[PDB]
């Protein structure tokens, strides 16, 4: 029922201070601890500090002299605020629950995280293109088509199919980084030739750290 | 009489009241009773009774009533929830109208907030509808807020 | 639980202790403390003895009770003496005067 | 402020069972038994699996026990069921009043087949075209052992310019897929008559070919 | 939430006796004033009486003498009927309601009103064809097609698409009141024109005065 979810930006250079909340879905502020969970590319995770509700705290020494996590009741909210960041701290962060009451611990419901890069080199919107079909590109009965996104600093963008409308033989295939540093990447579907003349499909990229959303149709060939 | 935006009131005090040359002179148009029906009016004793004085149009006679809206209602002259006494109306198109127009007779259309029971305010300050300041002129969202 | 002295609260041990009152139905029980004072002679007085209720002037007796009687009676059966107690003195109940 | 320990990746066939570990010094895992395991798959968020050495909550399958001797944990898994690929990690309550995580585990679970790649292959869009530039795209899935090359080719030819290709990764069917991009100028595009991708997998190539319009 | 809609016929000869209704939708008879409207082509509006609801009443003595009101409060009506018209009440004709309780007045909430025509010539049936696309026809991507409706009588005719599917790129065009004194129109609709051999669509007349209601198929050429 109850979900986590977080917001806040991530791109600023180094050596500043970053934001980040985790406003609280099916709603349960002032019972339970609330912590803040890193984790850089392809390693372990970590752990920050919590705050009850009513007092508070702030953990994990290693990041101390850093880090203030705060909690705003009304609007049920924790703000985390790191400061003098170092390129270092490029990771996802997680804002886990916790528990207590009934001892269980460990942690709880997470929040899908926010990939958070600290460098130069500030945002760049994507460019879309299109990935038409063809006679070659059916597989009789069936048939591939897509989209392609290039050139972006933002490095988490989404990609979705018509409002998300479809979820068959949908793909998207990882992003590769460029000798120039950014990124592109590629979204495909395939789906039964035959639809093919009759059908339409827009492919739907939404970058949240600029604020590119754009919407491209896709269509047969000439 | 009384304006609707400043009603009187006076505040009837010890003395024989008899409501009944009120209740059957026949001239009211309009007489109910909330708290108490009329007829055992004189035969009841309370510690002060106030009567409240004014003139409105003929068709916002009906919000004068315990829980009503309307611009009269709202704020002008708004009678608590649990009214005890009674409202009596009559027609006066004779003495109050007067050809070319009779524009003495004024009405508060615009208030920050509706009005506490038995409440009064007589300010004439220029009401500010949008968020621009107003600085006591008139002009687009900056109204005067009596229309007669 | 392994409790160690650098633990924070809510994780170091606690002693509890849960009082519980019952009532069966016997004739009675443990009950909280009475405070009393001192015993004054000579002044018509309101005293308490133990639960004899009473007023009057209390004064030194000459009477001997036999040692488990409380109070004395007279005839018409009105309380006459008491016994104090703490000391274990017998001591005469006269009213204070009317008349 | 330092760190747990645990062994990198484990293996096991279907059906049978495993035991992954989780060691640490007597004075959080030892000297505590609130340890709880949390399993991942790649690219989501963590899931909650048993607090307290073992107690799977209700709504976690029961072919998964945990267990402790001293200041080592270990979990165990049974029917080895190939869904189970992913990583695992264990916590704890350390002292100095924190918790700490371990360093995870990737599980697998020794896959049967041996999928030879799907290859597909694109030609440049007309607004990127128009737009002065040129992209070839090579794309392939759905191949089981991750060990694919990919040689970008003018209409037959080796080419080792604007080349960029990305290392498998793993589907949700457990399968493998990735992609490989040539930059070209519209120049280079209307130049050649053709041009193909090339995917070496397991000694199989398989070739794709394309032409201008 | 409350909305009102006309009826009655109009094309009736000149020198008789009209009839409308205004039956209210959402149902808020008995309380309010309800009154009707008309309005010459071309000119300004005008005005004509009301009925509370328990008693009544009529207006605008330039109409008096001709018009009268009723009102069925059970089934929600208004009638009105005007005598003897003279097709100098050639006009449509609104229902607003009006406003009093909170003072306002004005009026509120109007009806879309009645094309009602006054002369000979009764009404006619109008005869239905397509317009097909064709290579001159479309724009690359996109093409246009339509529907021709000649020769009625009635005047207010309507039109729609595959009963009201599609509401991109369909424009209707103005009438042209030919030397015959017949009425005829076109409608239209362009779209991508990929769609054109696997998709149908069909306009749909419909001619309220006569009882036409006409549906024809759009093909593509030969
Ligand atoms: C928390 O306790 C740990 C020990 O369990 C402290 O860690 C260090 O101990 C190791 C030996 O086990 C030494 O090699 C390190 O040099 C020690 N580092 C420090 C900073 O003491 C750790 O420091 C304690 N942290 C807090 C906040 O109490």
């Amino acid at each position: 029922q109850v979900q986590l979810q977080e917001s806040g930006p991530g791109l600023v250079k180094p050596s500043e201070t970053l934001s980040l909340t985790c406003t609280v879905s099916g709603g349960s502020i002032s019972s339970y601890y609330w912590s803040w969970i890193r984790q850089p590319p392809g390693k372990g995770l970590e752990w920050i500090g919590y705050i009850y509700y009513s007092g508070s705290t702030n953990y994990n020494p290693s990041l101390k002299s850093r880090v203030t996590i705060s909690v705003d009741t009304s609007k049920k909210q924790f703000s985390l605020k790191l400061s003098s960041v170092t390129a270092a701290d490029t990771a996802v962060y997680y804002c886990a629950r916790l528990e207590r009451d009934w001892p269980l611990d460990a942690f709880d419901i997470w929040g899908q995280g926010t990939m958070v890069t600290v460098s130069s080199a500030s945002t760049k919107g994507p460019s879309v293109f299109p990935l038409a079909p063809s006679s070659k590109s059916t597989s009789g009965g069936t048939a591939a088509l897509g989209c392609l996104v290039k050139d972006y600093f933002p490095e988490p963008v989404t990609v979705s199919w018509n409002s998300g409308a479809l979820t068959s033989g949908v793909h998207t295939f990882p992003a590769v980084l460029q000798s120039s540093g950014l990124y592109s990447l590629s979204s495909v579907v395939t789906v039964p030739s035959s639809s093919l003349g009759t059908q339409t499909y827009i492919c739907n990229v939404n970058h949240k750290p600029s604020n590119t959303k754009v919407d491209k149709k896709v269509e047969p060939k000439s | 009489f009384a304006s609707v935006y400043a009603w009187n009131r006076k505040r009837i005090s010890n003395c024989v009241a008899d409501y009944s040359v009120l209740y059957n002179s026949a001239s009211f148009s309009t007489f109910k009773c909330y708290g108490v029906s009329p007829t055992k009016l004189n035969d009841l004793c309370f510690t002060n009774v106030y009567a409240d004085s004014f003139v409105i149009r003929g068709d916002e006679v009906r919000q004068i009533a315990p829980g009503q809206t309307g611009k009269i209602a709202d704020y002008n002259y708004k009678l608590p929830d649990d009214f005890t006494g009674c409202v009596i109306a009559w027609n006066s198109n004779n003495l109050d109208s007067k050809v070319g127009g009779n524009y003495n007779y004024l009405y508060r259309l615009f208030r920050k907030s509706n009005l506490k029971p038995f409440e009064r305010d007589i300010s004439t300050e220029i009401y500010q509808a949008g968020s621009t300041p107003c600085n006591g002129v008139e002009g687009f969202n900056c109204y005067f807020p009596l229309q007669s | 639980y392994g409790f160690q002295p650098t633990n924070g609260v809510g994780y170091q041990p606690y002693r509890v202790v849960v009082l519980s009152f019952e009532l069966l139905h016997a004739p009675a029980t443990v009950c909280g403390p009475k405070k009393s004072t001192n015993l004054v002679k000579n002044k018509c007085v309101n005293f308490n003895f133990n639960g004899l209720t009473g007023t009057g002037v209390l004064t030194e007796s000459n009477k001997k009770f036999l040692p488990f009687q409380q109070f004395g009676r007279d005839i018409a059966d009105t309380t006459d003496a008491v016994r104090d107690p703490q000391t274990l003195e017998i001591l005469d109940i006269t009213p204070c005067s009317f008349g | 402020q330092s760190a747990l320990t645990q062994p990198a990746s484990v293996s096991g066939s279907p059906g049978q069972s495993i035991t992954i570990s989780c060691t640490g010094t007597s004075s959080d895992v030892g000297g505590y038994n609130y340890v709880s395991w949390y399993q991942q798959h790649p690219g989501k968020a963590p899931k909650f699996m048993i607090y307290d050495v073992s107690k799977r909550p209700s709504g976690v399958s029961n072919r998964f026990s945990g267990s402790k001797s001293g200041n080592t944990a270990s979990l165990t898994i049974s029917g080895l069921q190939a869904e189970d690929e992913a990583d695992y990690y264990c916590s704890s309550y350390t002292s100095n009043n924190t918790f700490a995580f371990g360093g995870g585990t990737k599980l697998t679970v020794l896959g049967q087949p041996k999928a030879a790649p799907s290859v597909t292959l694109f030609p440049p869009s007309s607004e990127e075209l128009q737009a002065n530039k040129a992209t070839l795209v090579c794309l392939i899935s759905d191949f089981y052992p991750g060990a694919v090359t990919v040689a970008w080719k003018a209409d037959s030819s080796p080419v080792k310019a604007g080349v960029e290709t990305t290392t498998p990764s793993k589907q949700s069917n457990n399968k493998y897929a990735a992609s490989s991009y040539l930059s070209l100028t519209p120049e280079q595009w209307k130049s050649h008559r053709s041009y193909s991708c090339q995917v070496t997998h397991e000694g199989s190539t398989v070739e794709k070919t394309v032409a201008p319009t």
